[PDB]
């Protein structure tokens, strides 16, 4: 397939390897009962396994000589050959809930500066508060960008500075 | 003897006098603070660098500071 | 000076509120070089809230 | 010190008190007191040797022993 | 007061030993002597240059000479492969008869170490054969040493130091060292290789007594003369030339094949001579750029000036550098630090790649040594250059003239700078690291199946541009379809795609997440190690803190206890620290490559790619698993030949978990020791007879921070390399 | 010290539960040559589930070296 690999469902390895899993699966579980809840417990166990391998190869995973999978990172390569499910969705989503969680903390923080007492409410949290920037925390990108367009996130030069520059 | 230089910031609060062990310091009238004080260090020979009046002297670009130099029997404090 | 309260902002390079804005505590009407006296809300590397200053090296703002 | 006087004591016992009766099989058969009037001896005979079922025990119940061994490191 | 340090009377005048050990200490800082002038300088500098020439000169004449003594070349000429060469021979009046034995055998009639220097290699490959020559070549550099040090000598004399014109003098040295010193440089390493070497290859002996009776090539200069170059290149050796022998011969010179000679697995000695001739031309051609007293050339100034954007962008360009350059020479001493540090990186880079020395990619141990020994050399280079840029800053920098170009622009986005440098280094530490340790808990519970492995698409893009056509993507030089594939089809793409189709040789191995998780880790150490350098090189002229920083030079140990206290703020302390960054990277790089090259020697490169992505496969299956001859150069049984290598481990450990008391105790604590140290001993009865002269303190602090670094180092850098050699060559 | 001591008692107790309800305590006492004392154990969730060991007794879990077992025979 890309690059020299194939399909998961495919590979001898992935095969191998599953046989050898199961040989040692039941090779251990020949020890116990079949009522045991250890016995019961290893069955579920052996059940989740073929699951997990089941998913893995229908993913349409690759998986060299090594039989283990493996991931791809271009988009255009992602997506031509249908596997933007490993790389690209993943990175968006996480991109999205961080510009969130940082854009609700900026919010706080500048709510509760203009107040009268900035370290007790640094030290001490204000529940109505925290709740209300939560939910309008929502809509970040939106407002971020037409901060943006407003030019308002970017501060002029008054920093604190030291004595060269 | 390490070096040590005041500035016209001493505000002769007398901190820095009020702190040195070695006597390297007192303080002189003056005109320029309504203390009419300034700080004035006669003795550096016996400063060993403790640095203690640097830890005290409030303005807040210091006001008088030391500078390490060579050493010999009077200056180190070394009891033998 | 500026009447007593006024806000002033700090330009001494040296001073640990450079750059910065802060609270007149009062000006000396006599001749003394840094008759300014300006409180703050940040204490600098050693625990102090107010600072004295000549008349240039701040603009009220 | 402490360190240094549990490695003597766990040493002295694995190596020559120890073991199963058939007479006695020793764990380590008694390597002790030859191996451990020498630093090499020591690292190697002793902890490079012991170090085995640690370093191996993974699959298996003990696996969080050797996570453990690497976090602390 | 006694003359201790001479340069510096006030130490001179110390009772205390810290006379002795700062006198020692700042023995070269000439900048910070008595009665320093700028000509002085100069010729001091001078002086010290031809002190270094002569004793490389030295150096390398030694080596030769050992050889010619006491080695085993003119057997190892014969048999390249089972003849190990011999280093030195050894002498110990404590050995006893085991360790002789066993030390003798190895090389001959009396033990003797295995260099695994190359040197055979090299000199066997530059034509080198008979130790007559070996000893005519060191005893000939023996003479140049001489020369250089009454060079230095006459230099130094008052009727010839020089003149500080001829010093400053820039376009002058640079047409000359662009033309002469590189230019016929090559130009003559060319001619000793087509006039000597590859008649050698033709297993024809060329000595100075007869190198006037021989033509390198059928005819005399007449096809060049003609304009014909093409002549030159027919007839190149067959696939098949023994090497150093006229069979399988050809009668090209300046041959351009591309792909190693099919045995020797070592490029054509024909092609280094094109190559260095090619490189003599352009460096000589290159020479006539600039003005000297002819009028014609450049002005570098003008050049200077000129060379600023308009838009004010960077506002006045390169404005007032040409002094400040021309004057400051600590800015000089970090530029050619610098280059030097990449060069040696290079150097290494391209050695392991494409060796090019006779039978070389056998001796494994000569590989991994030459290439991690290198390595390790360019390292502390770029350390240094960083180190005295921050210097330059401290006392050579101007704002005046420097002001408004780029270099003020520096100090003023330095906060940027800064504090990108600081999110890159954290965003790939957090992310490798997190990667690793869910690969190693993925395989604790033995769930492989479901670790991460990411595939280096980019690197395996570039490779299949390059012709390695194994993955698929056959574009632009695996795709025959190329115009440049079909243009250059005929001249050396043959011998490149074959080698590089290869997979035995060293050249482009194939990859996998392995590397591309070890690429990653290499990025981080090297983003963070330039941070903390460059960090210290700026915040050295003022901190917001210390705003009058550049008051107290380069080195200071503290700044009091006050503010909060200041332990370690000089950028000296800064470097000092950058030290260990630097340490931790090139060891990381060393491991990888040792790890993926003994997996290839061996054949289960597989293993590599398995036990390579989960840290408890690296560490048991390449180290626990690699140590377990090292550890048994002796036992209570007896011995071998690496009993030795077994003792070095040892005693670099001890090195090292010494120098860690000096790293963390400090200094009152001592001293209150030696307080009632002393009082005993001047107490104690009859003892206070004698009497010291320079009286006992503790060390300090930024010494005993400097001494806990050598220590810390030293063990280091000693436990690796036995570590690495006992492995490879007990093993192969 | 009264804090100290609470705290202490807290563990205490929590020591014996864990052994009353989740120990393989009276299969060891049955055969303690051959059964080992195990009472703490893991939860089947994302793989954690591989350390319960088979300590004897048909049970499972992790091997304990505090010696509650043999001290309480004892008493
Ligand atoms: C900047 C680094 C970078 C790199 C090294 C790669 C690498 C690759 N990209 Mg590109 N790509 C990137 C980022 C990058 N991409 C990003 C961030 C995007 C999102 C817009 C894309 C979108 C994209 C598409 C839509 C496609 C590729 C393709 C490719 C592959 C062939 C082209 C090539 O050699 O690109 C070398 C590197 C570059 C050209 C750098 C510029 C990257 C920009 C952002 C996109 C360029 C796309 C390119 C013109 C497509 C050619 C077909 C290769 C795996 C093609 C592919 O899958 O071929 C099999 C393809 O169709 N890429
Ligand atoms: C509301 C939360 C918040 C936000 C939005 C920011 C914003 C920033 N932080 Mg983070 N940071 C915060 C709280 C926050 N920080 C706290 C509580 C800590 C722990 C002490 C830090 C410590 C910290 C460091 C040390 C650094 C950042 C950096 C950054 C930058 C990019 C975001 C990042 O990688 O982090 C930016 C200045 C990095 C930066 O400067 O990137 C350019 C950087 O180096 N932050
Ligand atoms: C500059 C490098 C160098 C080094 C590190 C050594 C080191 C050594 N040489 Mg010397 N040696 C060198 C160059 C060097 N040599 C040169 C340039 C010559 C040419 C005359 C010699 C000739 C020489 C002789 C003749 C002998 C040594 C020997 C020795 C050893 C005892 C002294 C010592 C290991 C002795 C030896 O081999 O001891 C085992 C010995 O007999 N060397
Ligand atoms: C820079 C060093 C150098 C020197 C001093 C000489 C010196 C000489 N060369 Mg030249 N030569 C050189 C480099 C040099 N060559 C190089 C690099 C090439 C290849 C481009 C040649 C190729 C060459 C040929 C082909 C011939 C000479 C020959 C000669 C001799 C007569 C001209 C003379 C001894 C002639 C001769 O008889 O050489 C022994 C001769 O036929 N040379
Ligand atoms: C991109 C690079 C570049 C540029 C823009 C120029 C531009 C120029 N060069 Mg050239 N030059 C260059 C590279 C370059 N050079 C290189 C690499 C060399 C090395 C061989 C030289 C060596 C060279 C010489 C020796 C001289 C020039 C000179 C000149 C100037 C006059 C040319 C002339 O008289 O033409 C008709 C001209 C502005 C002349 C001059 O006076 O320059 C200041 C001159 O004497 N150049
Ligand atoms: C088309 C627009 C354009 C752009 C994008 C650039 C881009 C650049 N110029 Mg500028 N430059 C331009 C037109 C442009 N230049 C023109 C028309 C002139 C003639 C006045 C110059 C003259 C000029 C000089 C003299 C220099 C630059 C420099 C530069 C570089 C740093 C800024 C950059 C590559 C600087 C540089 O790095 O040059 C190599 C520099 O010193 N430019
Ligand atoms: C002082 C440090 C040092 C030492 C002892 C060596 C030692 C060696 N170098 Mg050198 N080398 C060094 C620094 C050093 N090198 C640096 C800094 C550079 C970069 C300019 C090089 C570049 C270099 C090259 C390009 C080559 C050597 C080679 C050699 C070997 C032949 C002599 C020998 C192992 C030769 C080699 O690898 O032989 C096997 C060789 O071809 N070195
Ligand atoms: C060409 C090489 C070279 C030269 C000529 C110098 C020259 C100097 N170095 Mg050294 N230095 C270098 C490379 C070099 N260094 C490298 C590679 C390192 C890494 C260890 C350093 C790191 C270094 C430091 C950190 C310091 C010096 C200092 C010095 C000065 C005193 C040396 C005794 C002197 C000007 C000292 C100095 O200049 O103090 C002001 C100093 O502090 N050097
Ligand atoms: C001595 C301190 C201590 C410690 C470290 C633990 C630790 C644990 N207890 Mg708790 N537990 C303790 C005292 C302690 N327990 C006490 C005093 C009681 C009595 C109220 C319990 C009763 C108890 C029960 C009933 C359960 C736990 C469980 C657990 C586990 C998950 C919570 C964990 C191993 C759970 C467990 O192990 O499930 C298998 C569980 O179900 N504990
Ligand atoms: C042990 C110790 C001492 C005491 C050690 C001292 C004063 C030096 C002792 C030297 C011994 C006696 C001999 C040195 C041996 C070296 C191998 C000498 C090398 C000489 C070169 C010329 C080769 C300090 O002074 C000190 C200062 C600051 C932080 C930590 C420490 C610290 O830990
Ligand atoms: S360093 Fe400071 S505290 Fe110490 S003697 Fe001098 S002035 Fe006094
Ligand atoms: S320098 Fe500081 S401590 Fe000393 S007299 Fe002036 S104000 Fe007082």
């Amino acid at each position: 397939d890309i690059a020299g690999l194939t399909p998961c469902s495919e590979s001898k390895a992935y095969a191998k390897l599953e046989k050898k899993e199961l040989k040692t699966l039941e090779k251990r579980l020949k020890q116990y009962e079949a009522d045991s809840a250890p016995a019961v417990a290893l069955k579920a166990t052996m059940e989740r396994t073929k699951a997990r391998f089941a998913n893995y190869a229908k993913a349409g995973l690759l998986c060299g000589n090594d039989g283990l999978p493996h991931l791809i990172a271009d988009p255009g390569l992602a997506l031509k050959y249908g596997h933007a499910g490993e790389v690209f969705i993943p990175t968006f989503g996480f991109l999205y809930v961080a510009g969130y969680i940082g854009y609700v903390g900026r919010q706080y923080l500048i709510a509760v500066k203009g107040e009268a007492k900035p370290t007790d409410k640094e030290i001490i949290i204000d529940v109505p508060l925290a709740t209300k920037l939560a939910w309008q925390g929502a809509g970040w990108p939106l407002a971020a960008v037409q901060e943006l367009q407003r030019g308002t996130l970017l501060e002029k030069e008054e920093n604190i500075t030291v004595s060269p520059r | 003897a390490h070096i040590v230089k005041i500035y016209d910031t001493c505000i002769g609060c007398t901190q820095c006098v009020r702190a040195c062990p070695l006597d390297v310091l007192e303080m002189v009238p003056w005109d320029g603070c309504k203390a009419s004080q300034m700080a004035s260090a006669p003795r550096t020979e016996d400063c060993v660098g403790c640095k203690r009046c640097e830890t005290a002297c409030p303005t807040d670009f210091l006001s008088v500071r030391v500078y390490l130099g060579s050493e010999s029997t009077r200056s180190m404090g070394l009891s033998y | 000076g500026p009447k007593r309260g006024s806000l002033v902002k700090i330009l001494r390079p040296e001073s640990y509120w450079f750059n910065q804005v802060g609270k007149v505590v009062s000006v000396d009407q006599s001749g003394v070089r840094y008759p300014v006296v300006v409180r703050f809300e940040n204490q600098n590397y050693a625990g102090v809230t107010t600072n004295n200053y000549a008349l240039d090296e701040v603009v009220a703002a | 010190s402490l360190s240094i006087v549990i490695f003597h004591f766990s040493w002295k016992m694995q190596s020559d008190v120890w073991g199963t009766v058939t007479g006695v099989s020793h764990i380590t058969g008694g390597n002790f007191a030859q191996s451990a009037n020498t630093i090499n001896g020591w690292l190697r005979d002793f902890l490079w040797a012991q170090s085995s079922q640690v370093i191996q025990s993974y699959g298996s119940a003990l696996s969080a022993y050797g996570l453990i061994f690497l976090g602390a490191h | 007061t006694k003359l201790f340090p001479k340069f510096s009377q006030g130490l001179a005048q110390d009772p205390t030993t810290r006379r002795i050990w700062y006198g020692l200490a700042m023995a070269h800082d000439f900048e910070s002597h008595d009665g320093m002038t700028e000509e002085n300088l100069y010729q001091k500098i001078f002086a010290s240059h031809f002190g270094q020439l002569s004793i490389i000169f030295l150096w390398t004449s030694g080596n030769l000479f050992h050889v010619a003594w006491q080695g085993n070349f003119e057997q190892w000429v014969t048999d390249p492969v089972h003849i190990r060469p011999i280093a030195h021979a050894i002498w110990d009046p404590h050995f006893g008869q085991p360790a002789v034995e066993a030390f003798t055998r190895g090389g001959a009639s009396g033990p003797v170490n295995i260099s695994t220097s190359g040197v055979y290699q090299w000199w066997y490959t530059i034509g080198m054969r008979t130790n007559q020559d070996l000893y005519v070549g060191s005893v000939f550099l023996a003479l140049v040493s001489a020369i250089f040090l009454f060079a230095g000598w006459l230099h130094l004399q008052p009727n010839f130091q020089p003149s500080l014109s001829w010093f400053k003098d820039a376009e002058s040295r640079l047409n000359h060292h662009l033309s002469g010193l590189f230019g016929v440089s090559s130009l003559a390493w060319t001619g000793h290789l087509v006039h000597v070497a590859i008649p050698e290859s033709r297993g024809q002996h060329v000595g100075w007594d007869n190198f006037l009776s021989v033509l390198p090539h059928p005819q005399g200069l007449t096809p060049f003369f003609t304009g014909n170059w093409a002549a030159y290149a027919q007839s190149p050796d067959t696939a098949s030339h023994v090497f150093g022998t006229a069979q399988g011969s050809g009668q090209a010179i300046l041959t351009f094949l591309g792909g190693f000679h099919p045995q020797t697995q070592s490029l054509w000695l024909t092609d280094m001579a094109h190559h260095h001739l090619a490189i003599a031309v352009i460096f000589i051609v290159a020479g006539h750029m600039y003005r000297t007293n002819f009028g014609i050339g450049h002005r570098m100034q003008a050049i200077l000036e000129a060379h600023t954007p308009p838009s004010g962008s960077l506002g006045a360009g390169h404005k007032g550098l040409f002094d400040t350059v021309n004057n400051s020479l600590h800015f000089q001493l970090g530029l050619a630090l610098a280059s030097v540090g990449t060069i040696t990186s290079l150097v290494a880079q391209h050695m392991y790649s494409l060796p090019p020395y006779a039978f070389q990619a056998i001796d494994f141990t000569t590989q991994a040594a030459l290439y991690t020994h290198h390595q390790y050399i360019a390292g502390f280079i770029m350390c240094g250059a960083f180190a005295h840029g921050a210097i330059f800053f401290i006392r050579d920098y101007d704002p005046e003239q420097n002001k408004g170009n780029v270099l003020a622009r520096m100090l003023d986005h330095k906060e940027a700078l800064i504090s990108h440098l600081s999110w890159v280094s954290l965003f790939l530490g957090f992310h490798t690291l997190g990667l690793y340790v869910h690969n190693d808990v993925m395989q604790a519970f033995g769930t492989p199946e479901k670790q991460i492995l990411i595939e280096p698409v980019f690197a395996q893009w570039i490779q299949a541009a390059h012709g390695k056509a194994l993955y698929g993507f056959d574009f632009l030089l695996s795709s025959k379809t190329s115009a440049a594939f079909a243009n250059g089809q005929s001249l050396w793409l043959p011998g490149w795609l074959d080698a590089i189709n290869n997979n035995q040789n060293s050249l482009f191995l194939t990859i996998g997440p392995g590397d591309f998780l070890v690429h990653h880790a290499i990025a981080l150490g090297l983003h963070t190690t330039t941070l903390i350098l460059v960090k210290g090189a700026l915040d050295a002229r003022g901190s917001k803190l210390m705003p009058d920083k550049k008051d107290f030079g380069y080195s200071f140990p503290c700044d009091g206890p006050g503010r909060g206290g200041t332990c370690d703020i000089s950028a000296y302390d800064a470097f000092y620290l950058a030290v260990f960054w630097m340490l931790n990277t090139i060891g990381w790089v060393t491991f990888y490559w040792h790890w993926k090259h003994l997996t290839l020697w061996q054949g289960n490169v597989a293993q590599f790619d398995e036990s390579s992505t989960y840290l408890m496969g690296w560490l048991r299956d390449y180290l626990w698993l690699n140590s377990s001859q090292l550890i048994n150069g002796y036992n209570p049984f007896g011995m071998n030949s690496l009993s030795v290598w077994a003792w070095t481990f040892l005693f670099g450990h001890l090195i090292y978990a010494t120098g860690f008391m000096f790293l963390i105790s400090w200094r009152g604590y001592w001293q209150e020791l030696i307080e009632t140290l002393v009082w005993a001993h001047e107490k104690t009865p009859l003892a206070n007879l004698v009497y010291w002269k320079d009286k006992p303190v503790a060390l300090s602090i930024v010494q005993a921070r400097l001494v806990g670094l050598a220590h810390f180092s030293v063990g280091y850098i000693f436990t690796y390399a036995a570590f690495l050699i006992a492995s490879t060559s007990g093993r192969f | 010290h009264f804090g100290q001591l609470g705290i202490i008692f807290i563990w205490l107790s929590g020591m014996y539960f864990h052994g009353a309800r989740f120990s393989n305590y009276e299969a060891w006492l049955s055969d303690p040559t051959h059964i080992k004392p195990s009472a703490q154990v893991v939860w089947p969730i994302v793989g954690q589930e591989i350390l319960n060991g088979d300590v004897g007794g048909g049970f499972q879990g992790i091997q304990i070296t505090s010696g509650f077992f043999q001290l309480w025979r004892a008493s």
